[PDB]
């Protein structure tokens, strides 16, 4: 659940989620929310994992960026200027306050905490997060399957628009990737060998809270610049796909409705949203060297050789 | 929810790719040949939905519709041991026994004049999906059923499904024998212009590097049709390996696109297969290390599509996704990618996108792996190009003698002139030139 | 009171569907080929009399009666190990075994020509019933007897009976004179029956090709699988719940009402014997999606991409260990899923029924379930049926053999009336796809 492992129902959850965007889904209860899952669980094959019922839906009174800005911004002066922050400027958070709880009967109540359940909490909700802004993505250039009945030299505009939102895609499927496969799958490894080889239930804490933070911190959320920056590449990529799907649904339901206007759907903002992606991934860059050097964590490398790998950034870096 | 696709297997090449590679689902998905779930596989934690349909008796069916214009390779699927797997009325046969005779024009007629029957099949297994993915078209180039028809339903696919994939398993013809069909070069053209136009995504299958492949590595003197097929059989399986593998990242067809195609028009990729190596070389328990399969990967010698060494042009590639399935230490793989970025083992294009990834999955738990460790990699490579460039230059030969062109003007869609052969020679250059291109710092 | 229900089988199809039924009941109650209740039964949770009559040795005989004009099936009925189940005094066989000739006009003549007899009969069974619920007749609109004579007893039932239901099994067909037959059984079920079950031999023959594996699958065979569906229809008598317990209540809900009376009809599971479905515990979530599944509805409707169809009406009877709280999430994720496309006309009528099933049927699956549907697709079978009538009227053809029988002898305005019957019957089904259905006939 928290690690989207068989995220199948994830992808289906997305499609739940897209239909509450204005508002934070904190505003309405969860049980709604819980029966729509059960009702998707039962499409997909989970008979055979009798631990889905010790979950529940917790709603934060804050959204994933606005939460994850004031932990990467308390107990610094990050805290007085964002302070004033909102989601509204950044991209709108309707459904990144969803996450998951384990509440767990005692003697396993002592096992999970809430010191815990917040990292939990956190961590599920930018993954979940992050696979929406993917899943949208790939929707996006699936659906633009349609520009296939057009012409090559009509859709200049449109192939920038496409090169653009590929790269997008490209970037959000590298980082996932990385953090996936090369984050929590060793790190769930490393925890179950600990847990398989200690015994006391202390250690065994001890281990997960270590857990949680190499996770967090892979995440690059021990960094208040990486994390702003990671939140502000997210969300432009997330109203980037939001701006395009309007059009994409139109010209996909003309081409199949059928069967200067194509520049005119082409708006301006496309150019500055490329720009912004362009800035936000050398930011990121530049700081996760930045980091590499000096505090010399270890996943900060990981995510400089991702950002280049193609031999136009690695002296850009 | 699952993510459907449907196969349509075209002509005799087509059909037989197809025969192989429900026999690997099945072997995958642990389903006997009548049709029914072995033991072993009823508590698999495997997502079969999205490439099996579920028939009434908890049978898990591919999505298949095996279409010939001949009736020797339809009539040898119903003689298959797979014969009772497959929905009869997933079955479209031609009566009329003619075939395409060797000519795309005739098998895209025959597509046309059989159209209602296959846009009733895609239809009914649409409907019959609960989220229809897309479609993998299994054909191959040279003949004249599986390029014409083969391109007639790539169009009508890609038309009736705007929202779904295309992918394909394009078979391309040799380029180093003289075909016996002296117009394969047309058929060749005119099956890359409608990759190029009408799929979202062509993996070039070729015939020609298989054999080489099979006769180099394999020691095999004259492989048969039925190796070929269990070479393509395994090609696919390694391809789906992470559709059949639940992971946290690229879990769907969709990000598996996203990831293999930066560039909408260089959106062919390559497959790569690892290891090459006869079943009497027993290699003593050789630890596969991630530094190995990458290598291996990037060595010619796994390659299955013979793209010319020019020495001229600076090929690179375009996007590198490589599928590591079985007992893999992720730090490992960071390991080996460190090593591959320092060592400088893999060009890539210089106006693109950075795009190497790198999946963790399990193998099937029903198949016996000999390695530890495999890997495939599927790459977006400008090198294809020279594929691309050598079937056009056979066409060019042709045209200027105005060779095996007779069949094609015997076709309504080449009766009055020869301007789709001409059509396609363009797409085809500027797919060639769009390749150069993209090997080019310019690309951007 | 008793609640009888008097099955009228007329002709091969329907004699065949009405000896199967018998059967399948035979079967859930423990009663012998001889009508003598097995001593494993004396412990049954059913009590036969409500579909069988009991004799003074305890023995359950069906209220069923058999009409066939030829001799062949009626001998091999009484060479069959259930010639004992039936009351030979309640057999009428015409001994001139010219038969109706495939033609519907005369299978209404021999109606009417044995109209005393067979009028004796139902109401015979009547004052043998306490409380006569209504009447089955299972018939082929195609044939001759089954047509024809089908039609007049169906009349007949109406006017002596007129607050009784009339329930037909009716076989759809895959005889030049058959869209002459087809279209004025469509008419007279239009018409005259409260609810008429479609049972198509083209789908029957589709699902057992495909889903069996049934090379070449026969008759026997959806005639078995047709004896399924009519016990399934009878699944909610044997269990006593709290609603629509009743004939007039099942065909209200079904057939959507009396003049909407063309039923499709679906069944689960339908899968071979031989197919062992691998340790998968069926969900109600899993059962309602498998109904609403295309390849499960067992009546052929073309995909018109024309006609946006819909569905009037569904009773899900489901049978065996179920949850009704499965049931409950079930039918909510259907709604929320949009599952199933509802009358937009008429309220969405989704209801499911859990019945526990007969201790004396063995079930290979712990919960099955049959739906009964009125769906506007339907029409499609009624528009194609007059499709073939129009074809064969303006060719004149296989109207030789009507010419001969005194309905017809002048001219065919009784099947002008009908074709225009079944046309405003169409025309009322495209109807049911606009929201004004319910204005639009009135």
């Amino acid at each position: 659940y928290f690690l989207m492992d068989q995220g199948d129902f994830f992808v289906h959850f997305m499609d739940l989620t897209e239909e509450e965007l204005k508002k934070p889904v904190d505003d309405i209860t969860p049980t709604r929310l819980e029966a729509l899952l059960e009702l998707a669980l039962r499409m997909s094959t989970a008979n055979t994992d009798p631990f889905k019922d010790d979950l529940k839906i917790d709603l934060m009174p804050h959204d994933l960026i606005t939460q994850l800005l004031r932990v990467l911004a308390i107990e610094t002066q990050q805290e007085k200027a964002m302070v004033h922050a909102d989601p509204t400027e950044l991209t709108l958070s309707g459904l990144e306050a969803f996450s998951f709880d384990y509440v767990v009967t005692w003697p396993l109540s002592l096992i999970i905490n809430r010191k815990a359940l917040t990292r939990y909490q956190m961590l599920f909700r930018h993954m979940f997060y992050c696979k929406h802004v993917e899943r949208q993505l790939c929707s996006v250039w699936i659906s633009n399957k349609a520009a296939k009945r057009f012409s090559l030299h009509s859709a200049k505009w449109f192939a920038g628009a496409f090169t653009l939102r590929q790269r997008m895609l490209n970037f959000v499927q590298n980082i996932q990737s990385y953090m996936m496969f090369e984050v929590m799958e060793p790190t769930w490894h490393v925890l179950e060998q600990n847990l398989r080889s200690a015994s006391n239930i202390d250690d065994v804490l001890g281990h997960h809270a270590s857990f949680l933070d190499n996770c967090l911190k892979d995440c690059m959320l021990t960094n208040p610049e990486l994390l702003r920056v990671f939140s502000k590449l997210m969300s432009v990529c997330v109203m980037f796909t939001n701006c395009l799907q309007r059009f994409t649904q139109s010209m996909k339901l003309d081409s199949e409705l059928g069967h200067p206007q194509l520049a005119s759907s082409f708006e301006a903002t496309i150019t500055k949203f490329d720009k912004n992606f362009s800035a936000h991934l050398l930011d990121l860059l530049a700081r996760l060297s930045i980091y590499s050097t000096s505090d010399c964590e270890h996943g900060m490398a990981s995510v400089i050789s991702r950002l280049d790998f193609n031999g136009f950034y690695t002296e850009r870096l | 929810m699952p993510r459907e696709i449907i196969t349509l297997q075209l002509g005799q090449c087509g059909n037989q790719i197809g025969f192989e590679f429900w026999k690997q689902l099945c072997a995958e998905h642990g389903i006997s040949p009548e049709g029914i779930v072995e033991e072993f596989a009823t508590e698999g934690t495997d997502r079969k939905d999205v490439f099996f349909y579920q028939a009434d008796d908890e049978h898990y069916i591919p999505r298949a519709v095996l279409l010939d214009l001949e009736p020797r390779v339809i009539h040898s699927i119903l003689n298959s041991p797979y014969a009772k797997l497959y929905n009869p009325e997933n079955i479209y046969l031609s009566e009329h026994g003619g075939g395409a005779g060797n000519n795309w024009a005739s098998g895209f007629s025959q597509g046309e004049k059989i159209h209602e029957d296959i846009f009733d099949i895609i239809d009914r297994e649409a409907d019959g999906s609960d989220s229809l993915e897309g479609f993998v078209l299994c054909h191959s180039i040279a003949g004249g059923t599986g390029s014409g028809l083969g391109s007639y339903l790539l169009e009508r696919l890609n038309d009736r499904y705007p929202k779904k994939l295309v992918q394909t398993y394009s078979v391309f013809p040799n380029q180093d024998e003289m075909s016996d069909v002296v117009v394969q070069p047309y058929n060749s053209l005119l099956t890359l212009k409608r990759l190029t136009q009408n799929a979202d995504c062509v993996v070039v299958l070729d015939n020609t590097a298989l054999n080489r492949i099979a006769t180099d590595r394999l020691h095999i003197q004259n492989p048969s049709f039925s190796q070929i097929n269990q070479l393509v059989s395994t090609i696919m399986s390694a391809s789906t390996t992470t559709l059949r593998y639940p992971g946290y990242m690229n879990n769907d067809l969709i990000g598996l696109i996203a990831s293999l195609i930066p560039t909408p028009r260089l959106h062919f990729l390559m497959t790569g297969y690892t290891p090459l190596t006869t079943d009497q070389s027993v290699a003593s328990v050789r630890k596969t290390t991630v530094l190995d399969v990458m290598r291996r990967l990037l060595q010619p010698k796994n390659v299955m599509v013979s793209t010319g060494r020019d020495r001229q042009t600076n090929h690179c590639y375009i996007a590198i996704l490589n599928i590591i399935q079985g007992e893999v230490d992720p730090t490992q793989v960071h390991k080996s990618l460190q090593r591959i970025r320092e060592r400088k083992l893999a060009n890539f294009i210089p106006w693109g996108p950075a795009s190497i990834q790198v999946a963790l999955s399990r193998k099937s738990p029903y198949l016996p792996s000999a390695h530890r460790v495999s890997g495939l990699m599927m790459a977006n490579h400008t090198s294809i190009s020279s594929l691309f460039e050598s079937s056009c230059q056979q066409y060019d030969k042709l045209r200027k003698r105005e060779a095996f062109l007779e069949q094609f003007r015997k076709e309504d869609i080449f009766k009055e002139n020869f301007d789709e052969l001409d059509r396609s020679r363009e797409v085809v250059q500027e797919l060639i030139d769009e390749y150069h291109a993209a090997t080019r710092p310019d690309y951007i």
